[PDB]
């Protein structure tokens, strides 16, 4: 399955995503859009714990999900 | 299309250079790839999402 | 849209792709899109020292956004026909 | 209620305005006009490295680059 | 407009300039509003820092749009 | 739009832009294209700048402070 | 507002500005909606050093930063 479906339905799940920054992040994923922007809850960043933080899609470089994930959603 | 590669083990060349080996399961028209047990030789993940940006190079082995 | 219709006709070519991180890739032209996204078959290196981490792959999808040049010979391409479609354009 | 955010471009016309690209470059001078897209047309612009040149007449700057905008 | 001065030039010497301090010269066969390129008994210099390496391809080279900065005449 | 900048109004926040550049200040205003308006704006890079706008295309990233 | 000044200062002789920091001086033959230019101008401004004079020349939209008179 396309890699939009799988965050949709990824939706409250936890992930840690690598930004084009070098930054890694570490949240429970709470919002995705077409331009694969997203929020995140509970978040911790390293070059700092977060309520909530937004990504812009475009900056993003991979995302790590957990193993949990194809019978999650599916 | 890289249809054809669906289920089958591949190569990855990221544009800086760097190298991957996976299961490629999903992927998208901007290229977005959706990868299972993933090795960068030390496993990187069992499952991970991967942007088109990135992605220089797909091979089939 | 030109660029494509040229692709559709470069297929079962050999062709000599330098994408933009040194990297390069000899292979016969099997597919070609919008984006120009090419797809080799029969992976081969044309440098010794450019050429990436493969061996027993003969098949590449390289992304078109990837490629810096696309090595073409004189035989493959009708020159004239070329012009009179980017004028057209 | 809400304040958006062109408005507040579109009020800081004929004043004088800092540009701050996403580079380390940045422009002052006076802010003639703007687009959707946030191309924007400066007067008499000095050129700096965060002075590498006094322009003279009209600019039109690519809103391509621009990162922030700044009234004064 | 600017594009239609480049139809002007076909079949004529061309001078480019792409991202990495590469030149090329070459016979004008195509471009594209990408300015996409195809040229012939083309010429491309390197300048790495400092030094100058040449490539020759009489052929026909293929050039992707988006690493070039200045298209003129030699 | 997935994220409700409605909350952070008259909140301070740490915006991320493309570049390298960070900004912390008070949002005053927003739009759908995810320009912003900042008040007591800092642009760590210390600079200090006042009302500002940044522009939502090279908003990188977005949180509270 | 921009695009009235696209046609204001045609002809006019203009420095163009790219990404990368060279500076082309030359006359404005025209320009599109894509930032595209149409210039054949020199590359130095002075002081640096003229690097090279064309008489005609081509800017790709996609890399100016600015257009501007004097």
């Amino acid at each position: 399955m396309l890699p939009l479906s799988l965050l949709k339905t990824a939706q409250n799940h936890p992930m840690l995503v690598e930004l084009k920054n070098g930054e890694t992040y570490n949240g429970h994923l709470v919002s995705c859009d077409n331009w694969m922007n997203i929020n995140l809850r509970e978040v911790i960043c390293t070059s700092w714990r977060m309520p909530e933080c937004y990504i812009r899609g475009s900056t993003i470089k991979y995302l790590r999900i957990p193993d949990e994930i194809i019978d999650m959603v599916k | 299309a890289l249809e054809n590669y669906i289920n089958r083990t591949v190569a990855v060349i990221t544009s800086d250079g760097r190298m991957i080996v996976g299961t490629l399961k999903g992927f998208d028209q901007t290229i977005n790839l959706i990868l299972d047990e993933s090795h960068e030789e030390q496993v990187v993940l069992g499952l991970y999402i991967v942007r088109g940006d990135n992605v220089a190079v797909i091979g089939e082995i | 849209m030109l660029f494509y219709s040229f692709f559709k006709s470069l297929v079962g070519k050999d062709v000599v792709v330098e994408l933009k991180n040194d990297l390069s890739i000899c292979g016969t032209l099997h597919s070609v899109d919008q984006y120009l996204n090419i797809k080799l078959t029969d992976i081969s290196v044309t440098d010794p020292e450019k050429y990436p981490h493969m061996l027993s792959v003969k098949n590449c999808f390289i992304r078109g956004s990837v490629v810096r040049y696309v090595q073409l010979p004189a035989d493959e391409v009708d020159t004239q026909l070329l012009q009179d479609a980017a004028r057209k354009e | 209620s809400q304040l958006l955010p062109l408005e507040l471009v579109d009020k800081c016309i004929g004043s004088r305005i800092h540009i701050v690209m996403k580079s380390d470059k940045e422009i002052v001078g006076t802010l003639l006009g703007f687009d959707d897209f946030v191309n924007m047309v400066l007067e008499d612009v000095t050129e700096f490295e965060i002075r590498r040149i006094t322009k003279l007449d009209q600019i039109l700057l690519n809103g391509n680059n621009i990162t922030m905008l700044v009234p004064g | 407009e600017p594009l239609d001065l480049i139809r002007l030039s076909l079949d004529e010497r061309i001078y480019v300039k792409m991202r990495n301090d590469r030149e090329l010269r070459g016979r004008l066969h195509a471009y594209d509003q990408h300015l996409n390129m195809i040229l012939g008994d083309v010429e491309e210099t390197v300048t790495t820092i400092i030094y100058k390496s040449t490539k020759r391809n009489i052929p026909m080279l293929f050039v992707r749009g988006d690493g070039v900065v200045l298209v003129a005449p030699p | 739009s997935i994220l409700d900048l409605s909350k952070y109004i008259d909140k301070t926040i740490r915006v991320k832009f493309q570049g390298g550049r960070e900004a912390s200040g008070i949002l005053k205003g927003f739009d759908p294209l995810l320009n912003l308006v900042l008040d007591g704006t800092i642009e760590y890079m210390t600079r200090q700048l006042g009302l500002v706008v940044c522009r939502g295309t090279s908003v990188v990233l977005i949180c509270p402070q | 507002t921009p695009s009235d000044f696209l046609k204001q200062i045609i002809g006019r002789p203009v420095v163009v500005k790219l990404n990368s920091g060279v500076d082309y001086r030359g006359v404005l033959a025209c320009l599109d909606g894509y930032m595209n230019i149409a210039l054949e101008q020199t590359e130095e401004y002075v002081n640096g050093q003229l690097k090279n004079k064309y008489g005609d020349a081509f800017i790709r939209g996609n890399n100016v930063l600015y257009i501007s008179t004097q």
